[PDB]
RNA sequence: UGAUAUUGAAUGUUGGUACAGCUUGUACAGGAUAGGUAGGAGCCUGGCAUCGGUGGGAUACUACCCUGGCUGUAUUGACCUUCUAACCCGCCGCCCUUAUCGGGCGGGGAGACAGUGUCAGGUGGGCAGU
């Protein structure tokens, strides 16, 4: 499929542009550093139904060289590289340190102009003769202005399921992810805030494909008073909704942190599997009783989430990393299983049998209505009589009459009728 | 080792040669919004230069001293061949046309831009005064007398510095190479 | 855990910054794969030189700032290893004085550390308001 890239100094509107080609994936700012930190991909069609768009982050002379080499690499994949420059200011001595890259690749380029809102000043498309390239366009993000021209001048050049990651910052999710499947895809540095929005890609496993998303981190709620850079925060939580396997992750040399129960709360609200996951197993000692230290520890903190599966894997060395996915399988049935009815119906009352103490509470019915997750309804008299510790009982006794395993459980009550 | 002054230099460039004087001056891109790149007229001062006027702005284009104007498109006759000679400017409406049309001016240094002064209504009083961060200037030949280039670098640097340039802040000097 | 002040000297290591003086920047082509950025007015002191050249860049020589390095100059920083003079003694002797308070004068021990005043996370139903 055609691939196209944008690259350019920053402050360009270069994912303002990408965003409204469709929807709205990247996050729209505006300051010299808040630009997307790494590479991104999507799906586009002009009269084609056949395009893919990436987006990458400024280039210029903090961390600026990992940037610069996710465009140099996205650069290659595309078949024309749209260079998007500002109009307003002119050219930029930047901008030729940008053309350089671009005249020592020998692929078409389509030159593109921003900043152009309205018709008068849109006559300032001059002077870019000088960069070498062919004619340039106008483009205004807040008004899709010559959006056809330029999509016509790109195209004359013309030749499974979804699991997410998340945990606190700096606790190695992008070295996780990118130590997985196999390639330099995301960035890993030492200060928390690496990553800025969700990263898409899709890979083939066990002749079977897969959908992995990082989240950036999440931190507390009180303290995130920053400069609306946690605006991000927003990205990570919508990956929950589209994703239907969650991965959290702690971290192994330091111990169980408060806000780790917080984000998990997420997750098991929402109704999706979850896998406990930690990492960076080689920083504390490996040894015997060192592995029920902190599985113990876990099960006595964590207690509302007992159907999780505990997995230890540590990314630097690539300890039992190819481990992860076993799991992740067997969590995807469990999320998406339905029983029979009969057999469902015989469970209940040899539960309600040992345990007469529900006037009385009566149980009439009970039966299944969604896949994902399991939901159930039971006919009574009143659900009034119900009591929290009574629903809890009836969830154990179905979690153990079979497997459903690494998934959560809803019971719904409905009256006499 | 040593920083002449400006009297000594331009009767010394005298005997640094009929040669053409002329000046580099390294500016203090960080500063490309308010960078220093432009043209004045001068004091102590063979171009052709040719015209893209249109409407009735070619008619006062004639008597000025243009070389060639056109008959209103010629860059057909531009294509396949054109040697251009020095200078190339322009009307504030076929400019765009010329820019688009005209495929042969970004690496040969003539497009017309409007930034430049080059580029306006008043072609007769454009005729008559034309004839990494850093400017070229000719100020003058090496048959000059020493008084003449002393108005010219003292006319290009007040020039350059009427236009303080925003930003101001750090020092703006860095070299003077006559 | 971090800064900052209380807060010192010596040598050893030791970077950064600033000002200097020398070097590098690999273009099909092109005078050795010996830079962009303003170019075009010289040999014969062993050699051979001098236009110009598919070249976007040759200089029959006039003539600026960069980029990475190498040498000096100053600034400071980071440190180690010491010392001593603040700062600290619920250690000894003497005097206030008859006094397990306190304060002075001597020894000893620690010594730029700890302790103290203003700025980040976690902690933890520590204690409150709901
Ligand atoms: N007036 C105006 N402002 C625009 C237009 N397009 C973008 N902007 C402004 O430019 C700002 C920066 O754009 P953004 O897409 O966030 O660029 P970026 O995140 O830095 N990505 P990149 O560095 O790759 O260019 C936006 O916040 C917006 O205010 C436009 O057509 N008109
Ligand atoms: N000891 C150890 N360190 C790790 C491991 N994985 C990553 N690290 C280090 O710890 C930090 C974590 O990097 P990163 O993967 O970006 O963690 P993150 O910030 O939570 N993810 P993101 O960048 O997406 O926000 C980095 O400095 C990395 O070098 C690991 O398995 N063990």
């Amino acid at each position: 499929k055609p691939v196209v890239a944008i690259v350019g100094r920053p402050n360009v509107g270069k994912s303002t542009i990408f965003n409204r080609i469709a929807g709205e994936r990247i996050s729209i700012v505006e300051d010299t550093p808040g630009v997307t930190r790494d590479r991104i991909y999507s799906s586009a069609e002009w009269l084609n139904y056949d395009f893919n768009l990436i987006d990458t982050g400024g280039i210029d002379i903090p961390f600026l060289a990992q940037i610069r080499q996710q465009a140099e690499i996205a650069m290659d994949e595309a078949d024309v590289i749209i260079f998007m420059v500002n109009g307003r200011e002119g050219v930029t001595a930047a901008d030729e340190e940008v053309a350089k890259i671009l005249y020592r690749t020998k692929k078409p380029v389509v030159l593109a102009v921003n900043k152009l809102d309205n018709t008068e000043m849109r006559a300032n498309i001059y002077d870019f003769y000088s960069l070498g390239f062919g004619e340039p366009y106008p483009i205004s993000g807040t008004h899709g202005l010559g959006l056809g021209d330029l999509l016509d001048a790109v195209a004359e050049h013309f030749k499974v399921i979804q699991f997410c990651l998340i945990g606190r910052p700096n606790v190695g999710k992008s070295s996780l992810v990118n130590a997985m499947l196999g390639e330099e895809r995301v960035i890993v540095s030492n200060v928390a805030g690496t990553t800025r929005d969700a990263v898409d890609t899709s890979f083939t496993y066990n002749q079977q494909e897969f959908v992995i998303v990082d989240t950036a981190g999440m931190r507390k709620k009180g303290k995130v008073y920053e400069t609306t850079e946690k605006y991000s925060v927003l990205r990570a939580l919508k990956a929950i909704d589209r994703s239907e396997v969650v991965a959290v992750v702690l971290d192994g040399e330091e111990g169980i942190i408060e806000q780790d129960k917080r984000i998990a709360g997420y997750a098991h609200e929402a109704g999706k599997a979850v896998v406990i996951v930690v990492n960076k197993w080689d920083a504390v000692d490996k040894d015997e009783s060192t592995m029920k230290e902190f599985e113990e520890n876990i099960r006595d903190h964590f207690q509302f989430l007992d159907y999780a599966p505990i997995l230890f894997m540590s990314a630097l060395t690539k300890k039992r990393i190819h481990t992860l996915m076993p799991a992740i399988i067997k969590a995807s049935e469990n999320h998406s299983l339905r029983v029979q009815t009969n057999v469902l119906n015989d469970v209940i009352m040899d539960a309600v049998a040992m345990n007469p103490t529900p006037s009385r509470l009566k149980i009439y019915y009970a039966t299944q209505v969604s896949v994902k997750p399991p939901s159930f309804v039971v006919f009574v008299n009143d659900p009034e009589l119900m009591h929290f510790s009574y629903e809890r009982f009836l969830e154990n006794r179905i979690r153990d009459a079979f497997g459903f395993e690494g998934t959560p459980i809803k019971i719904f009550a409905r009256a006499r009728k | 080792s040593k920083a002449y002054d400006v009297s000594e230099a331009v009767a010394l460039v005298k005997k640094t040669n009929d040669a053409t004087v002329e000046v580099a001056f390294r500016l203090g891109p960080r500063k490309n919004d308010q960078q220093i790149r432009g043209a004045v007229v001068l004091p102590n001062g063979t171009q052709r230069v040719l015209v893209f006027a249109k409407g009735e702005k070619a008619k006062e284009a004639e008597a000025a001293g243009a070389d060639f104007v056109g008959d209103t498109d010629y860059i057909n006759k531009i294509q396949q061949g054109w040697f251009d000679f020095d200078v190339i400017v322009a009307t504030p409406d076929m400019m765009g046309e010329v820019g688009k049309i005209g495929r042969v001016l970004g690496p040969k240094g003539l497009m017309p831009n409007p930034k430049t002064g080059t580029v306006t209504f008043e072609v007769e009083k454009a005729i008559g005064e034309i004839k990494a961060g850093n400017i070229h200037v000719p100020i003058g030949k090496v048959s000059f007398e020493d008084e003449k280039l002393v108005e010219n670098f003292t006319t290009m640097y007040d020039t350059i510095l009427k236009a303080k340039p925003a930003a101001a802040k750090g020092v703006y000097v860095k070299n003077v190479a006559v």
